[PDB]
């Protein structure tokens, strides 16, 4: 209902999200989003764009 | 003074027998000659060669920009005396008036 | 000039509807009403004579034709020649006596440029250039050089015309450089713009044509929307993400005429909606956006397959970029179309080889290519000293 | 030709967009077969 945080903050929020994964891709790579997405606890595919966005 | 004396790449080579000739020697002299410990002493660094790596690469893609210039290093030759007697030569081949 | 020309191009495109047969010369049949545009209208009732455009009082009435709209009559004319002739006979003496009088220098010219703007209502590409000139002849303001630009302008463009133009276009703007100070250098960039979109503008004035506006446009030139859809579009499909995202992302221009004309709904709509890097959704938004935008607008639709698969590839950078490894098959399969045929153009994009996709078909699976030290940079540099060198040899070529 | 066209690559070719569209149905209506 607030368009603010509607806005803002859900990307605000992935922001946060990638700077998990972020710290997660910390990790070195070559490594199984699944990993990851097991770790965030997300969907690789759902990580995946988002993951690929970065 | 020392100016008032005297009066590019090659020779930087020329050395490079020099001190390998008398070395392989120097030990068959000590060898020979006490046939000392510094000698291993050098022994050791002897490996610092065949030591290069695919950082050889690095050379090569070095060496390329290096001749980049190339078509520079010449390009001005290349544009710079060609078109510069076609403006003197016209100008007299032609002066030729009277 | 303006509908004029577009609903010209409008039924002159007429494939898909009747309506864009109908809805275009719909005014235009009340529009040769409204301006006597029958000597165009003429040649515009040929012009997309020989396809549908072949049904006329005049020219051809045909069968095939399903327009007839591309009708006649000799009253046109008669109204026309009167109107014209009117028109004319008004002038005639009033410039004459702007000629009797030395009446005005650019008051002269003035009903030089009436006498010309008839012709752009007329469809007469004539007079009005040579009013244009004698008005020219009589401009002592870069403003009556703007009227060139106007002229020249709706010269052109009440064919869509070229280059002369656009030329005219340099060579109007080409005297001040001032470019109506602030403005027209917004036409000239607008028409420009269009100019250069024939066909492209692609890269070039697509950000001009992006570039300024609301600054002017035409009405019988052009609509606002009009630049706003085509600046969209090729600057869209040129441009990057970035600037895309930096600009289309959204423009208050854009949040104002956003869905406003509909007229779009796609164009970055549906491609930032690509540029959500979606796969299927966009993959009708394509042709969504075409025949709702490329087929609908003159350049737009002349230059037809341009735009068609470059974002298709293109998201395809994006969709490798993502993965070093792709399995085609987790793309095409997985992304619920024609994996092969979508396989195939996309295998016309290894000829292409915008790829640097590495693709199967048997194992349906999709890897990259980088620049390295390769880049274009150390890549690039045969060729280029090359054409220098052959021009080296051109250089020595002389001698005498 | 023409005159003055966008010119090279060549004209390539043509008949796809729809016939992409016909299968952005088909692939899609495959994909809805799907």
């Amino acid at each position: 209902g607030d368009e603010l945080t509607r806005s803002h903050f859900n990307a605000l929020y992935d922001t946060l999200l990638e700077s998990n994964l972020c710290k997660i891709i910390e990790p070195f790579e070559c490594v199984e989003i699944s990993h990851i997405s097991k770790i965030i606890g997300l969907d690789t595919q759902q990580v995946e764009g988002k993951l690929s966005q970065m | 003074g020392v100016e008032h004396l005297l009066r590019i790449r090659l020779t930087n080579q020329l050395k490079s027998l020099k001190g390998l000739q008398s070395k392989l020697k120097d030990v068959v002299e000590y060898l020979d000659k006490v046939i000392h410990t510094i000698l291993g002493k050098l022994q050791d660094v002897f490996n610092l060669n065949n030591l290069q790596k695919a950082l050889t690469v690095k050379t090569n893609d070095e060496l390329m920009v290096i001749y980049i210039s190339n078509l520079v290093r010449s390009i001005i030759a290349f544009d710079d005396l060609i078109e510069n007697k076609i403006q003197n030569k016209k100008i007299q081949e032609q002066r030729v008036k009277d | 000039n303006y509908e004029v020309s577009e609903k010209a191009f409008l039924l002159t495109q007429s494939k898909v509807s009747i309506e864009q047969r109908k809805e275009a010369a719909e005014f235009v049949l009340a529009k040769i009403k409204e301006e006597e545009m029958a000597p165009y209208y003429k040649y515009l009732c040929e012009e997309y004579l020989v396809n549908n455009g072949q049904s006329d009082l005049e020219h051809d009435e045909k069968s095939d034709s399903l327009n007839e709209w591309i009708k006649f009559d000799q009253e046109l004319y008669n109204e026309l020649c009167k109107k014209n002739e009117s028109k004319i006979k008004e002038l005639n003496e009033k410039i004459q006596k702007l000629e009797e009088d030395d009446e005005g220098e650019l008051e002269q010219a003035q009903a030089w440029i009436n006498l010309g703007e008839y012709y752009a209502q007329i469809g007469d590409k004539d007079n009005a250039e040579k009013t244009l000139g004698k008005s020219l002849s009589k401009a002592i303001s870069t403003g009556a050089k703007i009227d060139v630009m106007l002229t020249i302008a709706r010269l052109g463009f009440f064919y869509n015309d070229q280059l002369y133009v656009k030329e005219k276009l340099e060579a109007v703007n080409s005297m001040i450089e001032k470019g109506g100070d602030w403005e027209r250098r917004n036409r000239y960039k607008t028409y420009y713009g269009i100019h250069c979109l024939a066909v492209r503008n692609f890269k070039e004035a697509a950000k001009l044509l992006v570039d300024s506006l609301a600054t002017f446009t035409s009405i019988e030139l052009t609509s606002y929307e009009s630049i706003a859809t085509y600046a969209s579009v090729t600057g869209l499909f040129t441009l990057e993400r970035t600037d895309l995202k930096s600009k289309v992302i959204d423009s208050p221009e854009l949040l104002s005429l956003i869905s406003t004309t509909a007229a779009l709904q796609s164009i970055s709509s549906l491609t930032i909606s690509l540029y959500a890097s979606d796969y299927a959704s966009y993959f009708p938004y394509l042709l969504e956006t075409y025949a709702n935008v490329l087929i609908p607008c003159k350049y737009l639709n002349r230059h037809a397959d341009f735009f068609v698969r470059e974002m298709r590839r293109k998201v395809y950078a994006q969709l490798l970029e993502s993965y070093k490894t792709l399995s085609l098959k987790s793309m095409a399969s997985a992304f619920g179309v024609s994996v092969a045929f979508l396989d195939n153009d996309l295998g016309k994009f290894i000829p292409n080889k915008q790829l640097n996709c590495v693709i199967d078909r048997v194992n349906g699976i999709v890897e990259t290519n980088r620049p390295d030290n390769k880049n274009a940079q150390y890549h690039l540099l045969v060729k280029q000293g090359d054409g220098l060198l052959t021009k080296l040899q051109k250089y020595g070529a002389a001698v005498r | 030709q023409t005159n003055i066209w966008e010119e090279n690559w060549d004209d390539v070719e043509v008949d796809d967009d729809f016939t992409n569209e016909l299968k952005a149905e088909l692939d899609r209506y495959k994909r809805e077969n799907q």
